[PDB]
RNA sequence: GUUAUCCGGAAUGAUUGGGCGUAAAGCGUCUGUAGGUGGCUUUUUAAGUCCGCCGUCAAAUCCCAGGGCUCAACCCUGGACAGGCGGUGGAAACUACCAAGCUGGAGUACGGUAGGGGCAGAGGGAAUUUCCGGUGGAGCGGUGAAAUGCGUAGAGAUCGGAAAGAACACCAACGGCGAAAGCACUCUGCUGGGCCGACACUGACACUGAGAGACGAAAGCUAGGGGAGCGAAUGGGAUUAGAUACCCCAGUAGUCCUAGCCGUAAACGAUGGAUACUAGGCGCUGUGCGUAUCGACCCGUGCAGUGUUGUAGCUAACGCGUUAAGUAUCCC
């Protein structure tokens, strides 16, 4: 189904699992074990976005405009 | 695997110290060349190539044990010089020679890889890959 | 040649039980040398034991036509490290006590050496032996590599 | 000769040329920004790199070759290696760049499976203490030996009742998971990872990390609850020359819960992280394959982690030894 390994799909899967985890981080704030993971995964997504910005500018800007991902910290 | 050259060199050193004739190394232009040279110098018995799952392995036969495994007067030493952190280059007149020439020095130059002997004949300097005792 | 005379001690309920340890090297000054260590109550006897222990431990140093080393070499024994390098004829033997006596007794005429690491006489002797034992003479590297002498000369 | 100054020896600030298990030395543990290094194949470019030629880097000094003061010191002539910077002509292996490729590195999907991983919500039993009764009727308790203490206002003992808090026997193991700290009566819910088998897919997306962030035993503190046992402090009894201690009798903070702060420990493997490569023997946990039977073993094996002896090699010695303190590369 499309490319399940593609940059844009992976970044989507990460963004979605993150917004899913935000709800559990809210209901129980005292779970740090979970948050440590959230930080890891958010780190991966950030990584791929940076890589993707290096490789192709158009696909990148399209993607972070599309999935509502915040603009990058290189500015 | 930040450095492939040093890795080949290292696997050789390890197989050698353990008194084993046979080594598997991963091939590459550099690897292959280096091994060729190693053969025409006479530091290594024989080399050959293998292929599986699009991986290339040069296996290297090594010079036999010295008149037993226990009483060894001689080992075979390898030393990385120019490494990713510090690249060592030399002009024609700084080209190193090992132990008065008994060993050799490997150079990567404009005309390809060679020994210091070839560099001296042709008058070229370059990047020093390693020393070999 | 007596390198070192020390008074070691074992202690017993009576008191201090005194011995002498002698480190001694033997050579012909002709290219044959060895180290030995001995222990006794008297200076003389330990000297003697040292002599025998050395004689049965003995080896040969590879030499060059000018009475010097084939090449530059390091060595390691305990905390003693030893640096030898060949010299031009007429430079004499320049080195420190253990290394210098060993080399001088081997008959090496021109040699550079420096012991790095530790200072202990004995260990430095043994390290020197380790050095000059691993020395490869050109004929033999020609034979090992399987290449004519004149080709490696260049 | 003495004193002062500088380099040496000093490898004693180490590029050449050191270290960090116990000698001085690994941040408590992760996440990650700059920064540094970064797999293979083909092409490009020529910034480094390499070779040739030119300009210059004043003379004096140092180096080499002669000459002159009777010699030398000193003076004079001629010449040059280094090494630096700039221009130009070439070379294209390595780093760097440009264009396209490739999976074994790193990930995504799929399908499995173990688990005291974390947070939250239910439930459970011993035991202990106190309270309310019935019996009973002199000592209980405690120490090396005693005494304080509790007891005829009925103690302790024993049976029946209530109430409360805290901790979870056996399982438990030289076992499991966690980044570390830590995590175990039972259950359910929300959720983090890990590993394994398949090509299903992307195609270097990697490794580390100055600053910065988050977590971080116990004690401690702020605010509100809660308070059985234990117990700093405190008090009494002894012991002792003395006893502001060890022992005993009581017992306040605190230990618990909620919301915070503190940020330290022998936070220890006294061992930073990643990768590659180097005998085995005996073990265990999770899985996969073949065999055994057609389901439990069983065997042989593939991985992933975990433990004990030990070859090479290392080490000052002890010891470490595929989970290195071995052989190499990179970062802190
Ligand atoms: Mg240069
Ligand atoms: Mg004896
Ligand atoms: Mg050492
Ligand atoms: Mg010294
Ligand atoms: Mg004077
Ligand atoms: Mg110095
Ligand atoms: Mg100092
Ligand atoms: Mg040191
Ligand atoms: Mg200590
Ligand atoms: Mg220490
Ligand atoms: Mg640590
Ligand atoms: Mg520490
Ligand atoms: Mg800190
Ligand atoms: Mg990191
Ligand atoms: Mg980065
Ligand atoms: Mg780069
Ligand atoms: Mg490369
Ligand atoms: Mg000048
Ligand atoms: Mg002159
Ligand atoms: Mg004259
Ligand atoms: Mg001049
Ligand atoms: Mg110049
Ligand atoms: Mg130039
Ligand atoms: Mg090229
Ligand atoms: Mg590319
Ligand atoms: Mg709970
Ligand atoms: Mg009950
Ligand atoms: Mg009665
Ligand atoms: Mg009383
Ligand atoms: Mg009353
Ligand atoms: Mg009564
Ligand atoms: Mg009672
Ligand atoms: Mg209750
Ligand atoms: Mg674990
Ligand atoms: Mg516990
Ligand atoms: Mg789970
Ligand atoms: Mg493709
Ligand atoms: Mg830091
Ligand atoms: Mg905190
Ligand atoms: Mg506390
Ligand atoms: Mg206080
Ligand atoms: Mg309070
Ligand atoms: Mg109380
Ligand atoms: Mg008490
Ligand atoms: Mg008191
Ligand atoms: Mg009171
Ligand atoms: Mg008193
Ligand atoms: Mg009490
Ligand atoms: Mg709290
Ligand atoms: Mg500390
Ligand atoms: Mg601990
Ligand atoms: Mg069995
Ligand atoms: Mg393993
Ligand atoms: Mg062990
Ligand atoms: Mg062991
Ligand atoms: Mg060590």
């Amino acid at each position: 189904e499309e490319n399940k390994g593609s940059v844009e799909f992976q970044v989507f899967c990460f963004t979605n699992k993150i917004r899913r985890l935000t709800l559990h981080l809210e209901l129980h704030k005292k779970d740090y074990s979970s948050q440590r993971g959230l930080r890891k995964t958010l780190g991966k997504r950030q990584r791929l976005l940076a890589y993707l910005l290096k490789i192709n500018g158009v696909r990148y800007k399209e993607l972070i405009s599309k999935l509502n991902i915040r603009e990058l910290k290189t500015r | 695997g930040k450095d492939t050259i040093a890795d080949i060199i290292t696997c050789i050193r390890n197989a050698d110290m353990n008194r084993k004739g046979t080594v598997r190394i991963v091939s590459t232009n550099i690897t292959e060349n280096i091994v060729k040279i190693l053969l025409r110098e006479g530091f290594i018995e024989n080399a050959r190539k293998h292929q599986e799952r699009n991986k290339y392995f040069l296996v290297l036969t090594l010079r036999h044990r010295r008149n037993k495994k226990g009483p060894y007067l001689n080992t075979f030493h390898l030393k990385r010089v120019s490494r990713p952190g510090l690249r060592i280059y030399s002009n024609y007149q700084r080209i190193p020679r090992i132990l008065g020439g008994m060993g050799i020095a490997i150079l990567s130059t404009s005309r390809g890889i060679m020994t210091d002997r070839e560099a001296r004949l042709e008058g070229i300097g370059g990047e020093i890959l390693c020393y070999i005792w | 040649n007596v390198v070192q005379v020390r008074r070691v001690t074992k202690v017993v309920k009576g008191g201090k039980h005194m011995r002498f340890r002698a480190i001694v090297v033997v050579g012909d000054k002709k290219g044959q040398v060895g180290v030995g260590v001995g222990k006794a109550k008297e200076v003389v006897s330990a000297v003697q034991k040292a002599a025998v222990d050395a004689r049965r431990n003995i080896i040969t140093v590879p030499m060059t036509k000018y009475l010097t080393f084939p090449h530059r070499n390091e060595a390691d024994y305990g905390a003693a490290r030893v640096m030898l390098r060949p010299a031009a004829p007429g430079t004499g033997v320049i080195a420190g006590g253990a290394v210098r006596t060993v080399l001088e007794m081997a008959g090496v005429e021109n040699a550079l050496g420096k012991q790095l690491g530790s200072n202990n006489a004995l260990n430095n002797a043994r390290a020197t032996i380790v050095a000059v034992q691993t020395m490869r003479q050109f004929s033999d590297v020609a034979r090992d590599r399987g290449i004519p002498m004149e080709e490696l000369w260049k």
